DNA sequence: TTCCCCCCCTTCGGTGCTTTGCACCGAAGGGGGGG
């Protein structure tokens, strides 16, 4: 009869399937014949027990100690629930006075399997150096290399540990890899008593936790961070300095910079990433330009001096500040006290072809809010370099709804402002152009022109252009030779959708020229009319471009 | 004990495997408190790692109530069990609920706690509570009793609800009864005081029958599909007639009789926008005829229950919105507008949330089939902020829109 | 020579619409931190 100090978790299979048979695989290195002896020891200690002819199984030896490979069986196992998917970030970690590491490597073989499911994890392979037909085998505990074993072990460990966590919540316990880390605010004078009590509690449930190495070894070098008692940094960053950069080298550099941008302020990688556009081969060498070299040197300049973040405190509130960097880059710092940051970050995503600065600030506060919710649970107080009047004037007249949490204006240029604004009424004393552009799909030829109310007319040809660009160039012509106050009439609403949004940067140079012109103007009014109706001077300019 | 109705998904379909969004610290503390309180009464049962299903869970509040409430997004489990509630145990939809003067909304959620869920189905209704920074594993539970927010819960509880409400239906045959989710809509033509007294009578009746319970009136008689009206001007310029021609060209798709050829007789030249134009009599006659058209009903509009309702929302500024519930584009089944409230400056997403709730409640009252929203908002902002001002027991289905809206043709 | 998670930056493709172009979007491959 077997024994069980903790509850078993039932496991099923995918219906209609049975147990597979697997070809022999090479064994381990430190053992080639000791499999029978270790199996006998396991049978003595109750983890393994012989059986009869239950059903056809055949499993290999993994290529430490012996490990049975259930890879073909793992395609028949029930699907499980993964426990931990998002890794904690060091910033949202409380400051513990002391920590202690215990070993739970062997405790993995002390969680009994399901009595109904024990008949499935059977090893059916004899020795190699000797000559035996084959013995029986089945796991009375959680097998190694099983699909559902880690989740079951984690759930059992949580169930065991919860009664201790109930009494004294100040002590935190984390299970990474195959160890246990215990943190407490108690000094080492009384930390050992709590450690001994925890060890006794784990022993009462049938688990022993002896460890000696890392009980006195901070930092801990976890997942890429350098957790200390009351600070955290990233693991040291290596920056290649080879003169010749391939595409893969640039990708590696930009990835490393993106990773390192979480604790070092003022890291910009926007210019470097542009070099990878249109090139996909790692054997192609891309020459470096001036802006890329300047930004690369700038990034290297921060990393020599080391800085360390501080640990979060739940008794205060956290403040997030945003600064601009040009070309669509923003850098934010989140801190619970000035000069003692909790986190830093950057945002440079180009959301859409045509956007302005206020929309970028709106998309940049969202990322900070979401990250704060995920990490700290509370939204921070924003301190944006924008004026409340500009924010109101933008968000009360924009169709998309949006919100910002409680935020305070801070004066640190470059400030974020809307460069130009159109007029909602026709201007008195402004010449009213009527523009049109036409294009042909066959000849790839187009004509863009305009007719004024005073009788002035102008037409220009274009090649390798489409109708949308011809209309945009017609608007460009209307804006070029005109006074400060301008009235324009266009029969296409795509250019209206572009201009009315009032962009500040575009991925097409024609729109960039259009904003460059509209900045110089004083008052601009654009109106839309339906074409093909002979409305106003639109018929005349349509005839001019079409003939 | 009582027999449990066998609830099974359609063959060839799996269960819900949706992840959960991160929550605020208070929406986790209150959630844990409420979940432990429900655990002490055997309402929810903890589950092990052998249950690979999950549904999102949020926390909300109620108007004039500081206590929090739990909410579970069954928007996918409802879809999976499409046959069960819709076919086997459907709920009739009266066509006379529109004509009532007043419609009141009541909560019957606690009446769903009595019926336990089927044993084979308890694994599908699994949810988890997350942790701040993911420091600790999320606490997982499953529903023991019948679950709120699920389509099949009313379909299963209607047999008992009919016995609950039969005496009131017989004694008061002038009041119409409708049930959707955990919401009970009662329609009457009485006055305010009599309606309030009758609502108190219904509350005490439900309490006496066994329901545990711990203004609120809507008036369908004040709803009307808004018509479009052409602009009226004492002084007419070239810009104004151009705008009118554009508006009538846009509206000619709705009404085939809209004419704009006579309107072009005043724009034969390249005249400036500011300059005035006297109005010819033929153009005035055609404009009056078009105004008369803009009051006639739309020809060819009918409601087909096979298709699904499509809603839209347009922000017109000044804290004002417009909406058009429809099935076929440019064939509006209903239109409307919504305005500000007592709050001087509250929020923009909150106003959108209230507009969505009003539109979907009206769509239930008129048709009983909730539409799908084309919300004009960033997806991340909506997903982050909707729960902070959302006070309802159920969730619609929304797809976000990223197009340039040139619609100034709804609010003047 | 695995595979997956997370993150980022391009590329690609099919919708949605302003119509065989153009904008937005998600998902696919590469690059980072680990198992
Ligand atoms: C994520 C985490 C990783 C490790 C480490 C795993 C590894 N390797 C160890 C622990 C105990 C935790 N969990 C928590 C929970 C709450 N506060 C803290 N703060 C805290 C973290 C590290 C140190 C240190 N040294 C001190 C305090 N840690």
């Amino acid at each position: 009869v077997p024994i069980s100090p903790i509850e078993t978790v039932p496991v099923k299979l995918k219906p209609g399937m049975d147990g597979p048979k697997v070809k022999q695989w090479p064994l381990t290195e430190e053992k080639i014949k000791a499999l029978v002896e270790i199996c006998t020891e396991m049978e003595k200690e109750g983890k393994i027990s012989k059986i009869g002819p239950e059903n056809p199984y055949n499993t290999p030896v993994f290529a430490w100690r012996k490990l049975v490979d259930f890879r073909e069986l793992n395609k028949r196992t029930q699907d499980f629930w993964e426990v931990q998917l998002g890794i904690p970030h060091p910033a949202g970690l409380k400051k513990k006075k002391s920590v202690t590491v215990l070993d739970v490597g062997d405790a993995y073989f002390s969680v009994p399997l399901d009595e109904d499911f024990r008949k499935y994890t059977a090893f059916t392979i004899p020795s190699i150096n000797n000559e035996t037909p084959g013995i029986r085998y089945q796991y009375n505990v959680l097998p190694q290399g099983w699909k559902g074993s880690p989740a079951i072990f984690q759930s059992s460990m949580t169930k065991i540990l919860e009664p201790f966590k109930k009494q004294n919540p100040d002590i935190v316990i984390y299970q990474y890899m195959d160890d246990l880390y215990v943190g407490s605010d108690l000094e080492i004078g009384q930390h050992r008593t709590k450690i001994e009590e925890l060890r006794q509690h784990l022993l009462r449930w049938g688990l022993t936790t002896p460890d000696k190495k890392h009980q006195k070894e901070p930092p801990f070098l976890w997942m890429g961070y350098e957790l200390h008692p009351d600070k955290w940094t990233v693991q040291p960053i290596v920056l290649p300095e080879k003169d010749s950069w391939t595409v893969n080298d640039i990708q590696k550099l930009v990835g490393k910079l993106n990773w390192a941008s979480q604790i070092y302020p003022g890291i910009k990688v926007r210019q470097l990433s542009k070099l990878l556009r249109g090139t996909k081969a790692l054997t192609e060498v891309i020459p470096l330009t001036e802006e890329a070299e300047l930004e690369l040197a700038e990034n290297r300049e921060i990393l020599k001096e080391p800085v360390h973040g501080v640990y979060y405190d739940p008794s205060k509130d956290l403040i997030a500040e945003i600064q601009k960097q040009g070309q669509g880059q923003w850098t934010y710092q989140i801190y619970q006290e000035p000069f003692k940051n909790l986190k830093t970050g950057k945002y440079a995503r180009m959301r859409g072809a045509h956007t302005n600065d206020v929309k970028q600030l709106t998309e940049a506060v969202q990322k900070i809010t979401t990250e704060s919710i995920v990490i700290w649970g509370k939204t921070p107080k924003f301190k944006l370099p924008i004026q409340k009047e500009t924010w109101e004037t933008w968000w009360t007249e924009y169709w998309q709804a949006t919100w910002i949490p409680e935020w305070e204006f801070v004066n640190t240029p470059p400030l974020v402002k809307l460069w130009y604004q159109l007029e909602k009424e026709p201007i008195v004393g402004a010449e009213t152009f009527y523009v049109d552009g036409a294009a042909n799909r066959e000849t790839k030829l187009g004509k863009a022109g305009y007719v004024t109310n005073k009788g002035r007319q102008k037409v220009v040809p274009l090649t390798n252009t489409t109708n949308q660009k011809t209309e945009l160039q017609a608007i460009y012509l209307a804006l070029q030779d005109s006074g400060l106050e301008v009235n324009i009439v266009t029969n296409s609403q795509y250019a209206l959708g572009i201009i009315q949004a009032q962009p500040d940067k575009s991925e097409s140079e024609l729109v960039n020229q259009i904003i460059e012109q509209l900045i110089k103007k004083e008052k601009v009014y654009l109106a839309w009319v339906p074409a093909h109706k002979g409305i106003g001077g639109n018929e005349q300019v349509d005839k001019l471009v079409s003939a | 004990p009582i027999e449990t109705v066998p609830v099974k998904l359609k063959p060839g379909m799996d269960g819900p495997k949706v992840k959960q969004w991160p929550l605020t610290e208070e929406k986790i503390k209150a959630l844990v408190e409420i979940c432990t309180e429900m655990e002490k009464e055997g309402k929810i049962s903890k589950i092990g790692p052998e249950n690979p299903y999950n549904t999102p869970v949020f926390a909300i509040k109620k108007k004039d109530s500081t206590k929090w409430r739990k909410l579970v997004d069954f928007r996918e489990l409802n879809k999976r069990t499409q046959d069960f509630w819709e076919v086997q145990l459907g709920i009739p939809h009266p066509a006379g609920l529109k004509k009532k003067k007043s419609v009141t909304v009541l909560d019957v959620g606690d009446a769903y706690f009595s019926v336990p869920l089927d044993e084979d189905f308890r694994k599908y209704t699994a949810f988890t509570i997350p942790s701040i920074n993911n420091e600790t594993p999320g606490i997982r539970y499953q529903y023991n009793v019948l679950p709120q927010g699920w389509k099949g819960s009313p379909a299963i509880f209607q047999s008992s609800m009919t016995k609950i409400l039969e005496p009131f239906k017989k004694q008061n045959p002038d009041i119409v009864i409708y049930q959707y989710m955990d919401d009970l809509y009662v329609g009457s033509d009485l006055e305010i005081g009599q309606h309030r007294t009758k609502i108190e009578e219904l509350r005490q009746h439900l309490l006496r029958w066994g329901l545990t319970t711990p203004g609120y009136e809507l008036h369908p008689d004040k709803w009307t599909v808004q018509p479009i009206v052409l602009p009226e001007k004492d002084s007419w310029t070239v810009n104004d007639i151009q705008k009118l021609v554009g508006k009538l060209n846009w509206a000619s798709q709705i009404y085939p009789g809209i004419k704009v050829r006579q309107l072009s007789k005043l724009l034969r030249g390249t005249k400036a926008l500011t300059e005035v134009i006297p109005l010819t009599e033929e153009a005035e006659l055609e404009l009056a005829e078009n105004r008369e058209i803009l009051k006639e009903p739309v020809h060819g509009v009918y409601y087909d229950p096979s298709k699904d309702l499509i809603a839209e929302i347009q922000k017109q500024g000044q804290g004002q919105w417009t909406y058009q519930i429809y099935q076929e584009p440019f064939k509006n089944l209903k239109t409307g507008k919504y305005a500000r409230m007592r709050g001087a400056h509250t929020n923009d997403v909150k106003q959108l949330t209230e507009a969505v709730q009003k539109i979907t409640t009206e769509s239930i009252v008129i048709w009983g089939k909730t539409p799908k929203f084309k919300l004009p908002i960033q997806k991340e902002t909506w997903e982050t902020w909707w729960t902070e001002y959302w006070q309802a027991t159920w969730i619609p289905e929304w797809e976000f829109v990223n197009t340039p809206p040139l619609v100034k043709l709804w609010y003047q």
